[PDB]
C-alpha cells in the first residue's frame, strides 16, 4: 500500500511537471505523446520513440500484458570489441552506428 | 544422422502411429469452415462449440498440434482432350490465370496421447483412450469435415496416410512412404534440412530456403481470428501451435506463482494484477483448460533476400494486427524441429495460454479450395477465380455407394447461366463422359454442336423387358435413339416444357433408351429445367428409386432450374433437391426469402451475400458441402473471351444460323464457327 | 495377405521392449551395488 | 548442433537487462523497473 | 496430484528412454568405480 | 528389422555385458581365493 502511495505521489508530481512544461512551451510545439489505440487493441506512442532509440527503426509497439522490457527489442545489437562503432542486425537491413 | 529428431516408431490399430516413449498419435486432416460467408455470431458459436469438446475431453495426457500449410499446387495436370473449341476455351482461360495465386490452404490437427501380466491390458486401455478421443473428435467436427487419415492398401503392400502428412511437415514435399518392417523415423526423412552455422536461415533441397518468425502473444485476442490475414499471401509457409493441456492443479500453482511474482515489484501495476486475478477466478467458473503454447511461422523463399523480404512483409501484416513477431536469429533448428508432433522438448519458449486464446489464434478458417486431385473421375474438372484473391478448384463429387454428384444451378437465364453451363460442360469433356442434355431454349444446341455430339432438336414433322415400354405406352394412351451413334446427345424440351400434358409420354419413352443404352458406362445427365419432367406420375418414382443404383455407377445428374420457387419443392421433388452435392447459386434479383433459405438450408449470412450480388453482377455463390465462396468466372481481355462467349450463348438467330450452316456444309471440320464468328457480330453491329 | 496380423504383434513387441529395458535397469543397479559392496570388502581388507 | 544451439542460447545474455521499462502506469507516463516514472514530450522546435 | 508447474514442465521435456539409458550408464560407471576401489584394496593387501 | 531387431539386439547385447560382469566377478573372486590360500 505504501508503494501505491509512492505511485500516486510520483504521478501527481510528474503530471504537475508536464502541465508546467506545456504552459512554458507555448511558442514551441509542446505535444505530449500518449497512448493511441488502433484496430481494437491499444498502442503506445511513447514506446515507439524508445524503440526507435534502441532499435534504430520506427517499429509500432502494441501494449500487451507482459512487461515492456522483454518484448521491446526486435533487432540484435552487435557492439564491436576494441572498436568505436556497432552494428544492428535487422530484417529491413543492417545498420552500423 | 537425423533420425534422432524424429520420434515416430510404428503404426498401430490402423489409425494411430505409436512413438518412442509409448505415446500414441492420431492425425486429422480438417477442412476449415468458411469464415467469410458467415456473420459474426456464427464464428463465436463455432469457437464455443469447439471449446465444448476440448474441455470435455481435456486431460493431462491430451495434446494438440495445429499446422496450416500453403502449397503451390502442381497436382493440376492440364489434361488433354481432342475437341477443338473446348481446346480454344481451355487454353485461353489458362492464359487468363497469369499473375494470380495458385496456392491452397490445408489445415491439420494431430491429436496425441502420452500416458504418464497386466501390461497388455494396460496397453489396451491406452489405445482405447485414443480410440474414444478420436470418436468424440469426429462427432464434434461433423460440420467442419474431418478425414481421419488411415492406412490404404496399394498393390499388396500398405501405405499409411498419416505418415504422409508428418513427412510433408519435415520433407516439405509430398512423398509417398509405404509401411515397411522398419521403424518409421529411420527413413521418413528423405530430405534433410541444412541450417546455417550461425543459424539465421535454413536451407532445404528439392532448392528452397526458409526463415522462421517466432510469434508469441501473452494477452487475450480481440477477434475470433487474428491470423486470417496470412491466408492470402505470396509466400508458402507452415504455421504451428502446440497445446499441451496442463492439469488443473498445475494451472492453479502457475497462476499463484505468476501472481506473487507480479506482486513483488518496485512499481505496482493495478491493471495487470486485476486482470490476472480475474482470469484466476474465471478458471474454476469458466471451465477452460490452460496449456503450454508456442507459435512458429516457417515461410519459404527461393533466395535468402526473398526470404528476408517475405519475413518483412509478414511482420508488417502481423503488426497491422496487434501481434508483434519476434524474429529468430538462432535456435532456428530448435524451432523447426518443434514443428513435428510429439517433439515437446525442442519447443523454444512455451507459455501457458488460455484455451479460448488458443482457439482464437487457431480457429479452422480457410477459404474454399476443394480438392484439386483424387476426385473419383480424376483431377478437378475446372478452376474458378474467387473474391479475396484465392483460387477455387471445382469438383462435382463433394458430399457429406459413392459421394453425391448432383448439382443445382439456381438463377435467371440471362444472369450468366448460359456461359457457366457451357464452360462447365466444356471442361467436363476432359473426362470424356456421355452427356444427355435437355434445354428450356434452343440455346444449348449451338454449344452441343460445337462439341463432338450433335444436338437432336425436336420439331413438328419429325418424331420380355419391353413389357415396361408397352405399359408406359398405355399410360399415354390414357391421356439414332441409342448412344451408339455418338457420345454426346441433346434433346430439346422447349417443345413440351410449357405444354400441359404432352411432356410426360415422350419423357417416359426417351428415358428408356437413354438409361438402358449405357447403363453403367458413365452418365452426366443435364436438364435445363428439371421441375418440368418431375411433374410426371411415373418418371419421378423411378428416378427416386433408381438414384441409388445410378449413384453406384459413374452416374451424376446435373440438374438445373431457373426459379427454385417455380420448382416449389413438391413432395416427389424433395429427394432430388436434397441429395444435391454441390449448389451454385447465381445472383437472383428476386428470391423468396423464406423458401429460398429453408428449402436449401442456406444460412442467413449466405443469403445476405446472395442478395449482395444483386442483379446483373456476373458472380455466383458455390456452397459445396458445408462451406461457401463467391466465385466469378469473369471473362475480360487478359482476349478470345469475346468469341467463345459469343458462340456459347444461344439465341434464336444464332440457333437458326447454326442449323442452316450445319445442314448446308456437309463436311465441315467445325469450320462453321469461323463462319459463325463474323456472320453474327455483323448483325448485332 | 494378413495386413494387420503382422502388426498385431508390433504392439506386444513394444511392450516387451519396455519390459526388458526396465528389467535391465533393475539388474544393472543390482550388479552395480553388489560390486560396490564386494569391492568395499576388498578395499577394507587391503586397508 | 541442436544441443549445441541450446547450450549456446542458454549461455546467451538477453538484452532485457539494459532496457529498464515496464507497464504504462498512466496514459502519458511509463513506469520503470526502479520506479522512475517517465514521460516523453514531442516538441516542434522554435524557428531560429 | 502433480502439485508442481516445474514437475509438469520437466515431465513434458524429459525423454523417458534417454533417461533410462543415462541411468544405466551411471550404474555401470559407479560399478567401475567400485571395481577400482576393489583393485586398490588388492594392491594394498599385496 | 525395425524395433524388433532392436529388441533382440538389446536382448542379447545386455547378455554380453551381464556375462562380462559375471566373468569379471568370478575372476576377481578366484584371484582373491588363490592369492589368500
Amino acid at each position: 500500500d505504501q508503494k501505491k502511495h509512492r505511485q500516486e505521489s510520483c504521478i501527481k508530481a510528474l503530471e504537475d511537471i508536464n502541465r508546467t512544461l506545456g504552459q512554458s512551451f507555448k511558442r514551441y510545439g509542446a505535444e505530449l505523446l500518449s497512448v493511441y489505440e488502433k484496430g481494437g487493441h491499444a498502442f503506445s506512442a511513447p514506446l515507439e520513440f524508445l524503440a526507435r532509440l534502441v532499435n534504430g527503426e520506427h517499429i509500432p509497439m502494441p501494449i500487451c500484458r507482459d512487461r515492456f522490457s522483454d518484448y521491446m527489442a526486435v533487432n540484435r545489437p552487435m557492439f564491436s570489441k576494441w572498436g568505436e562503432v556497432g552494428e544492428l542486425r535487422s530484417l529491413t537491413g543492417l545498420r552500423r552506428f | 544422422p537425423v533420425g534422432q529428431f524424429i520420434p515416430y516408431s510404428h503404426h498401430v490399430t490402423d489409425t494411430i502411429i505409436s512413438t518412442k516413449n509409448a505415446e500414441y498419435l492420431s492425425v486429422w486432416k480438417i477442412d476449415g469452415r468458411s469464415h467469410q460467408s458467415a456473420s459474426e455470431a456464427d464464428v463465436f458459436q463455432w469457437i464455443r462449440e469447439l471449446n465444448n469438446t476440448l474441455r470435455g475431453i481435456s486431460s493431462a495426457n491430451l495434446s494438440l498440434w495445429t499446422h496450416i500449410v500453403r502449397r503451390r499446387v502442381y497436382e493440376y495436370p492440364d489434361a488433354e482432350f481432342d475437341n477443338v473449341f473446348c481446346r480454344q476455351l481451355d487454353e485461353k482461360y489458362r492464359e487468363s490465370f497469369t499473375g494470380y495465386n495458385l496456392m491452397v490452404n490445408d489445415l491439420y490437427l494431430t491429436v496425441v496421447y502420452r500416458p504418464v501380466d497386466q501390461k497388455k491390458h494396460r496397453q489396451e486401455s491406452c489405445i482405447k483412450a485414443l480410440e474414444d478421443i478420436n470418436r468424440t473428435l469426429g462427432q464434434s467436427f461433423k460440420r467442419y469435415g474431418a478425414e481421419l487419415l488411415s492406412v490404404y492398401e496399394k498393390g499388396g503392400h500398405a501405405f499409411s496416410a498419416p505418415l504422409e502428412f508428418l513427412a510433408r511437415l519435415v520433407n516439405g514435399e509430398h512423398i509417398p512412404m509405404p509401411i515397411c518392417r522398419d521403424r518409421f523415423s529411420d527413413y521418413m526423412a528423405v530430405n534433410r534440412p541444412m541450417f546455417s552455422k550461425w543459424g539465421e536461415v535454413g536451407e532445404l533441397r528439392s532448392l528452397r530456403r526458409f526463415g522462421m518468425l517466432e510469434i508469441r502473444e501473452y494477452d487475450d485476442a480481440t477477434e475470433p481470428g487474428q491470423l486470417n490475414v496470412l491466408l492470402e499471401s505470396d509466400y508458402e509457409f507452415v504455421l504451428t501451435h502446440s497445446f499441451s493441456v496442463l492439469s488443473r492443479p498445475a494451472a492453479k500453482e502457475y497462476l499463484q506463482r505468476h501472481q506473487k511474482n507480479l506482486i513483488d515489484a518496485r512499481d505496482v501495476a493495478t491493471d495487470q494484477i486485476e486482470e490476472i486475478d480475474e482470469a484466476l477466478n474465471q478458471l474454476i467458473s469458466g471451465h477452460f483448460v490452460m496449456g503450454e503454447h508456442h507459435c512458429t511461422l516457417t515461410v519459404y523463399g527461393e533466395t535468402v533476400q526473398q526470404v528476408r523480404d517475405n519475413l518483412a512483409h509478414a511482420s508488417a501484416a502481423m503488426l497491422d494486427v496487434a501481434v508483434l513477431p519476434k524474429p529468430v536469429d538462432l535456435a532456428l533448428e530448435a524451432g523447426y524441429w518443434a514443428q513435428l508432433p510429439a517433439n515437446w522438448q525442442w519447443r523454444p519458449r512455451p507459455a501457458p495460454i488460455t484455451s479460448l486464446n488458443f482457439l482464437s489464434f487457431s480457429p479452422f478458417h480457410n477459404f474454399m479450395s476443394g480438392k484439386p486431385t483424387g476426385n473419383p473421375w480424376g483431377p478437378a474438372v475446372t478452376i474458378l477465380k474467387t473474391v479475396s484473391g484465392t483460387p477455387l478448384y471445382f469438383n462435382f463429387h463433394a458430399s457429406k455407394k459413392r459421394l453425391l454428384g448432383n448439382t443445382m444451378l439456381i438463377g435467371q437465364s440471362s444472369s450468366g447461366k448460359t456461359v457457366l453451363l457451357g464452360f462447365l460442360l466444356a471442361q467436363a469433356q476432359k473426362f470424356k463422359p456421355t452427356i444427355v442434355a435437355f434445354d428450356k431454349d434452343r440455346g444449348m444446341e449451338i454449344s452441343i454442336r460445337a462439341m463432338g455430339g450433335r444436338y437432336l432438336p425436336l420439331k413438328t414433322g419429325e418424331p420380355h423387358a419391353n413389357l415396361i415400354f408397352l405399359k408406359q405406352f398405355v399410360k399415354k394412351l390414357a391421356a439414332a435413339l441409342d448412344l451408339s451413334t455418338h457420345q454426346i446427345y441433346g434433346f430439346d424440351i422447349t417443345e413440351f416444357l410449357d405444354n400441359p400434358e404432352a411432356r410426360t409420354p415422350v419423357m417416359m419413352y426417351l428415358l428408356y433408351r437413354t438409361e438402358s443404352m449405357i447403363d453403367g458406362r458413365r452418365f452426366m445427365y443435364v436438364f435445363d429445367e428439371f421441375w418440368k419432367p418431375l411433374q410426371d406420375e411415373y418418371f419421378e418414382d423411378l428416378a427416386k428409386n433408381k438414384q441409388k443404383t445410378i449413384r453406384k455407377q459413374n452416374g451424376i445428374f446435373v440438374f438445373a432450374t431457373q426459379e427454385p420457387s417455380d420448382a416449389l419443392e413438391s413432395n416427389i421433388a424433395k429427394t432430388l433437391i436434397q441429395q444435391c452435392a454441390t449448389y451454385i447459386f447465381l445472383a437472383n434479383p428476386k428470391a423468396d426469402y423464406e423458401d429460398y433459405t429453408q428449402g436449401f438450408k442456406l444460412t442467413d449470412s449466405e443469403f445476405e451475400l446472395v442478395r449482395g450480388l444483386g442483379e446483373f453482377s456476373r458472380r455466383f455463390l458455390i456452397k459445396q458441402g458445408d462451406q461457401s465462396a463467391l466465385a466469378e468466372m469473369n471473362l475480360g481481355k487478359f482476349r478470345d473471351f469475346d468469341d467463345e462467349l459469343l458462340v456459347l450463348s444461344g439465341t434464336p438467330d444464332n440457333a437458326e444460323i447454326a442449323e442452316s450452316i450445319i445442314a448446308e456444309v456437309g463436311d465441315d471440320p467445325a469450320v462453321w464457327l469461323p463462319i459463325f464468328l463474323d456472320r453474327v457480330k455483323a448483325e448485332r453491329s | 495377405e494378413q495386413l494387420k496380423s503382422y502388426y498385431e504383434e508390433s504392439r506386444g513387441l513394444e511392450r516387451d521392449l519396455i519390459g526388458e529395458f526396465v528389467k535391465s535397469r533393475k539388474t544393472a543397479w543390482r550388479v552395480a551395488t553388489a560390486s560396490g559392496l564386494f569391492g568395499l570388502l576388498g578395499m577394507v581388507c587391503g586397508i | 548442433g541442436a544441443i549445441e544451439s541450446r547450450k549456446l542460447l542458454a549461455s546467451e545474455t538477453p538484452v532485457g537487462q539494459f532496457i529498464p521499462y515496464s507497464h504504462h502506469v498512466t496514459d502519458t507516463i511509463i513506469s520503470t523497473k526502479n520506479a522512475e516514472y517517465l514521460s516523453v514530450w514531442k516538441i516542434d522546435g522554435r524557428s531560429h
